[PDB]
RNA sequence: UUGGAGAGUUUGAUCCUGGCUCAGGGUGAACGCUGGCGGCGUGCCUAAGACAUGCAAGUCGUGCGGGCCGGUCAGCGGCGGACGGGUGAGUAACGCGUGGGUGACCUACCCGGAAGAGGGGGACAACCCGGGGAAACUCGGGCUAAUCCCCCAUGUGGACCCGCCCCUUGGGGUGUGUCCAAAGGGCGCCCGCUUCCGGAUGGGCCCGCGUCCCAUCAGCUAGUUGGUGGGGUAAUGGCCCACCAAGGCGACGACGGGUAGCCGGUCUGAGAGGAUGGCCGGCCACAGGGGCACUGAGACACGGGCCCCACUCCUACGGGAGGCAGCAGUUAGGAAUCUUCCGCAAUGGGCGCAAGCCUGACGGAGCGACGCCGCUUGGAGGAAGAAGCCCUUCGGGGUGUAAACUCCUGAACCCGGGACGAAACCCCCGACGAGGGGACUGACGGUACCGGGGUAAUAGCGCCGGCCAACUCCGUGCCAGCAGCCGCGGUAAUACGGAGGGCGCGAGCGUUACCCGGAUUCACUGGGCGUAAAGGGCGUGUAGGCGGCCUGGGGCGUCCCAUGUGAAAGACCACGGCUCAACCGUGGGGGAGCGUGGGAUACGCUCAGGCUAGACGG
């Protein structure tokens, strides 16, 4: 464009839009879960994979996933969400973060032990 | 009144004055309406106080009412010295 | 000092009270291209002696009202009708901007 | 604080020799000397084609294991070096070698870098009078560094000081056996300094 | 619980002072403007000149400010003598 | 000239276009695993939700009369309570920033100068008696002091009307008339009092320029726009009222809707730019939600008053009390944010002649790796190289000088000493002046620090397919699981889980959220539109944008010089104090923009006079 058609108009800034934003802000939300259950992945994945519907304290409900070998998460389980989406499932936007509330850590697990929660042996 | 004192400078057990001239209703740490001297109480160095005299002088010829603490430097800097 | 702008007389309508032109120009912040802009004054003019197209200078002064803060100072030229017709164009043509 | 960890390991991944020991470096022993082949299961496997990064990481890690110095340290001291007037390069060398650890290395009070922390940070010695007791502090030209008066009695100064009657230090520095005291003369040269690092990889490094 | 219950009670009083002369004042001036309307000049100075005192003090303390005493002085005294200038003769004081 | 790195992913392969993703830095952070010491900073970002308890503003007997036993209590009378402290709700506005104006204004206490301080009169509290009331409190009768109130006099002076002069918006002189002052106290001074002028400080009001998003918000406005007269104010003004005219604003974006305290600065960036406004300094707004005024130099007043509403508490049901967005603290909400600490020793503030009193300001201590900085968990020697563990081509290889082992030093601990920050006010002399002499005063704190003894004394977190540094074995078999992108896993997985080994950081290491960068991917610096996304279906034309050759004037843009401003802190440079550093002190330099004075006239603009190469006509 020419120079006085950028002083008639100028150049429009760009907008981001929030991939979390059941988050409301926050870096976490505490929530409560109504359905567990395991959803299976598109194509070209296959697996079992474990979600949560969690009602959350911001007032919107969405699904997390579980991740780790084996959860001992139930209905009216109080669980701790973080932003994150999950490639494979569709609509999943955050991960339930292990060790915290009612979610225990990964029993068993010795590597990476400051994700899925767990205690040094 | 528009009074001649101490505003507290430097950092926690390392205190440095400034002699400056300003309205008695501002708070000590506020904008002040210009700056006359220095004071370092724990003199650490060669040069832990001075005084503009000319212009303490000038702030006491129109009302400016000092303080203990700067009365005293001010004399031991030699404003009152005739 | 008192502002002193200069402006020309684009209405005349009110008593003792004249519209004044000012145009400015500025280069443009970030695009440096220079560009005009125009404001109007309502000022104090007692003796009713400015009309339409005159051209004067105008300054600073005490309250005399509401959105009259200036006061003819001087007049500068006559007949500069043509400003005039170039204001008068612009507020025409806004009628046809509507929906 | 520091790395106390095995110190023959860093050289045989360096493929260098980093005097990081004292005594046993220039022995037969040295494990540069029977191991040259970087620490590990896959340490005596065909070498792949380092990558620039490789490179430049290798080159840094190189200079800053020499010094003994966390990376902190390291990137401040570059930084404030980078801000400083002069080749950045050299101002990085001089601002390194001006360490009190690094400069009682130096002059002979210890026979490595270790050691000589040891020595500053144990009360052991002094600069122009005073006791310093902190590795970090850094020497100006002209400040007089010396073991302290009552330290001059012990055993492993006396040993240290006995092999030195020989060895002569830097130009940039000056040594009074009998008088048990040194002198920090001027800035380290880049040429006085015997160092295997290419510095502009480690400036090239710190750009990325 | 505090001294501003004493500042309250003082500036009752206070009030109470300032409310009586203010008044007085305001009847004043209403009566002199009438009485020169009326033309009527002789008593109508008198009233004025009794305003005026009146205005004066108690600008001397809290009642009035001084700018404010005058503008009250100020606008008696002109429309006293526009009256009386629509009226006939004058009288004493007040010129 | 101090300053600029890219990579993965569309194909059988290629070049281009283009999106997506990543490597960096930052935060008032939060979550996970782990956790030794100190210094300096810093800590409700959400419910401007509600608040138990204690403290956060008093002081003067050298203003005055009293009750009670030199004090104490309350009262009358001064001054302070409009500062200091908190918060960010509201506000898109002369609110803020920057530069100015006020012939349209105020200013207690402080300083300088001039003049004065005469006489007379009186009331209300306290107090002594009766009542009313559950209480909170309240009424009646009588007495009384003052620096309390009133009157007269005096007029250095000043206020008002009307003239006159100069000046020019209501500025300054001058003349008749009218009006206005005052208070004492202490031992000849001191502290006080009244009128005016001036200074200094602090403010009110006004103006130019700058100040977010949506045009699928296009028309808005009736005290509206102006005038005349008046009311009100310290003062201008539709600020308010009565009357007269019909104006005012808007595509240069009015009006409407959404969002938001603003700045110095901060983060990022090669710069330009983008984002942001926690702490610290400045301004504004607010004090349970609304409205209002009184007193006062100053408030429409956080810990003053009145009314309405919601809420909490007392209860004899008539009535009454209250407002933590002060310091701590509780409770609710939340992913999330501390002690119901010590002291007025320092600095500052109010009152007082002074002594001194008050000060949750402030100076300090405590808690939280929340951030930055410094330090420790050891140093030297020590096997062609133990045991364990892992791999193996079964010969061996690795962990590894690593360990063990010997020698050395001596964080924690112990004993003793011991701070700086504090010399003033005060008293003596001198003259309560200048100038000399002496004394008191430490929360931090028996702390920092110093000297002498003294033990080998925490290590963890992430990653190892490519981007990207660091590889093997076993287990599983599209399962379990990993994942930022591309993608891994379906019986021989460097990509899942474990183990051995390795890489990077290290009292930390990762993860989530958000901002800038990379992104020249809104392109001013610095992009494009034949076929990749992109030329309007075509004319005519309004506003606007741009415009040929020559001469002179102006000097608006433009440029230069001087000067004022651009606060402090922060950023930069130098020096210096804490043993270094963080942190702090001193000094110097910059700095966009804006006001003022001066200069230049090539270019742009503008005025005037010409020319014919553009354009039009014959
Ligand atoms: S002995 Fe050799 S390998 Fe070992 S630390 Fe010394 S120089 Fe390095
Ligand atoms: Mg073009
Ligand atoms: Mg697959
Ligand atoms: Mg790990
Ligand atoms: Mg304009
Ligand atoms: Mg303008
Ligand atoms: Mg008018
Ligand atoms: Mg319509
Ligand atoms: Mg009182
Ligand atoms: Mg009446
Ligand atoms: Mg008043
Ligand atoms: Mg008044
Ligand atoms: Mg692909
Ligand atoms: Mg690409
Ligand atoms: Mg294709
Ligand atoms: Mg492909
Ligand atoms: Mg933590
Ligand atoms: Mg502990
Ligand atoms: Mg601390
Ligand atoms: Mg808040
Ligand atoms: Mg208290
Ligand atoms: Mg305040
Ligand atoms: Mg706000
Ligand atoms: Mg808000
Ligand atoms: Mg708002
Ligand atoms: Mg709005
Ligand atoms: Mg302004
Ligand atoms: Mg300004
Ligand atoms: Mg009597
Ligand atoms: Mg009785
Ligand atoms: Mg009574
Ligand atoms: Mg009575
Ligand atoms: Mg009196
Ligand atoms: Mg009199
Ligand atoms: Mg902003
Ligand atoms: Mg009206
Ligand atoms: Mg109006
Ligand atoms: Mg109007
Ligand atoms: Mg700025
Ligand atoms: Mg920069
Ligand atoms: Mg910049
Ligand atoms: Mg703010
Ligand atoms: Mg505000
Ligand atoms: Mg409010
Ligand atoms: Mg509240
Ligand atoms: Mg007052
Ligand atoms: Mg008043
Ligand atoms: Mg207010
Ligand atoms: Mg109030
Ligand atoms: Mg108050
Ligand atoms: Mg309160
Ligand atoms: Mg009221
Ligand atoms: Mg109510
Ligand atoms: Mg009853
Ligand atoms: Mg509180
Ligand atoms: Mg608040
Ligand atoms: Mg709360
Ligand atoms: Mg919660
Ligand atoms: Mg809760
Ligand atoms: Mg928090
Ligand atoms: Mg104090
Ligand atoms: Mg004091
Ligand atoms: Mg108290
Ligand atoms: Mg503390
Ligand atoms: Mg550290
Ligand atoms: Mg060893
Ligand atoms: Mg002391
Ligand atoms: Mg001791
Ligand atoms: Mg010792
Ligand atoms: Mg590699
Ligand atoms: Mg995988
Ligand atoms: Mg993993
Ligand atoms: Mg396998
Ligand atoms: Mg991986
Ligand atoms: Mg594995
Ligand atoms: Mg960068
Ligand atoms: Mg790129
Ligand atoms: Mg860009
Ligand atoms: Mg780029
Ligand atoms: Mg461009
Ligand atoms: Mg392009
Ligand atoms: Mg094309
Ligand atoms: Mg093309
Ligand atoms: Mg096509
Ligand atoms: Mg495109
Ligand atoms: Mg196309
Ligand atoms: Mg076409
Ligand atoms: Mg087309
Ligand atoms: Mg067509
Ligand atoms: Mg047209
Ligand atoms: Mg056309
Ligand atoms: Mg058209
Ligand atoms: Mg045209
Ligand atoms: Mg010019
Ligand atoms: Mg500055
Ligand atoms: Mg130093
Ligand atoms: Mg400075
Ligand atoms: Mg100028
Ligand atoms: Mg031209
Ligand atoms: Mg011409």
């Amino acid at each position: 464009p020419t120079i006085n058609q950028l002083v008639r108009k100028g150049r429009e800034k760009v907008r981001k839009k929030s991939k979390v934003p059941a988050l409301k802000g926050a870096p976490f939300r505490r929530g409560v879960c109504t359905v567990v259950r395991t959803v299976t992945p598109k194509k070209p994945n296959s697996a079992l994979r474990k979600v949560a519907k969690v009602r959350l304290t911001s007032g919107y409900e969405v699904t997390a996933y579980i991740p780790g070998e084996g959860h001992n998460l139930q209905e009216h389980s109080v669980v701790l969400i973080r932003g994150g989406r999950v490639k494979d499932l569709p609509g999943v936007r955050y991960h339930i973060v292990r060790g915290v509330y009612d979610a225990a850590g990964v029993k068993d697990r010795k590597k990476s032990r400051s994700k899925y929660g767990t205690k040094k042996p | 009144m528009v009074k001649i004192r101490l505003a507290r400078f430097g950092s926690k057990h390392n205190p440095h004055y400034r002699i400056v001239v300003t309205d008695a209703r501002r708070k000590r740490d506020g904008k002040y309406i210009e700056k006359i001297g220095y004071y370092d109480p724990r003199k650490t160095t060669p040069d832990w106080l001075k005084v503009d005299v000319e212009r303490a002088r000038y702030w006491l010829s129109v009302g400016a009412q000092p303080t203990d603490t700067a009365r005293r430097l001010l004399r031991q800097a030699g404003v009152f010295r005739q | 000092p008192k502002k002193v702008l200069t402006g020309v007389v684009v209405s005349d309508k009110m008593q003792k009270t004249v519209t004044v032109l000012v145009e400015r120009q500025f280069p443009h912040p970030l695009y440096g291209k220079v560009i005009k802009r125009s404001k109007k004054y309502l000022a104090h003019d007692p003796e009713e002696k400015y009309k339409l197209g005159d051209v004067v200078e105008i300054i600073e002064s005490r309250p005399i009202s509401k959105r009259k803060r200036f006061r003819v100072l001087r007049l500068v030229e006559s007949g500069r009708m043509d400003l005039v017709e170039k204001y008068l164009i612009r507020r025409q043509n806004y009628e046809s901007l509507s929906k | 604080g520091r790395y106390i960890g095995p110190v023959c390991r860093l050289c045989r991944r360096e493929g260098v020799k980093l005097y990081l020991k004292g005594e046993r470096c220039y022995s037969p022993k040295c494990a540069m000397e029977r191991r040259p082949y970087p620490p590990g299961q896959h340490g005596q496997k065909r070498a792949r084609r380092p990558s620039d990064y490789a490179v430049r990481l290798r080159e840094k890690q190189k200079l800053r294991r020499i010094y003994g110095i966390s990376e902190r340290q390291f990137r401040n001291l570059f930084e404030e070096a980078s801000k400083k007037k002069g080749v950045t390069g050299s101002v990085f060398l001089g601002l390194l070698e001006s360490r009190l650890d690094n400069v009682v290395y130096r002059l002979g009070f210890a026979v490595s870098r270790r050691q000589a922390r040891q020595l500053v940070r144990h009360g052991h010695i002094t600069v122009n009078g005073r006791r310093v007791d902190l590795p970090s502090y850094r020497v100006r030209p002209g400040d007089e560094i010396a073991v302290a008066e009552k330290s001059r009695n012990l055993e492993l100064i006396r040993q240290n000081l006995e092999a030195m009657k020989g060895r002569k230090v830097g130009p940039w520095l000056s040594l009074d056996v009998e008088g048990m005291k040194g002198k920090f003369l001027r800035l380290p040269d880049r040429e006085d300094l015997a160092l295997p690092v290419n510095e502009q990889l480690v400036i090239e490094f710190y750009s990325r | 619980n505090l001294s501003a219950l004493k500042r309250h009670r003082q500036s009752l009083k206070r009030r109470l002072r300032n409310k009586a002369k203010k008044s007085a004042i305001k009847t004043l001036s209403k009566k002199a403007i009438q009485l020169a309307q009326e033309g009527k000049a002789e008593e109508a100075l008198k009233i004025m000149r009794k305003a005026e005192s009146l205005i004066d003090k108690a600008a001397k303390g809290s009642t009035l400010h001084k700018n404010a005493a005058a503008r009250r002085k100020s606008r008696l005294m002109r429309k006293v003598r526009q009256l009386l200038e629509a009226a006939g003769a004058p009288l004493i004081g007040g010129g």
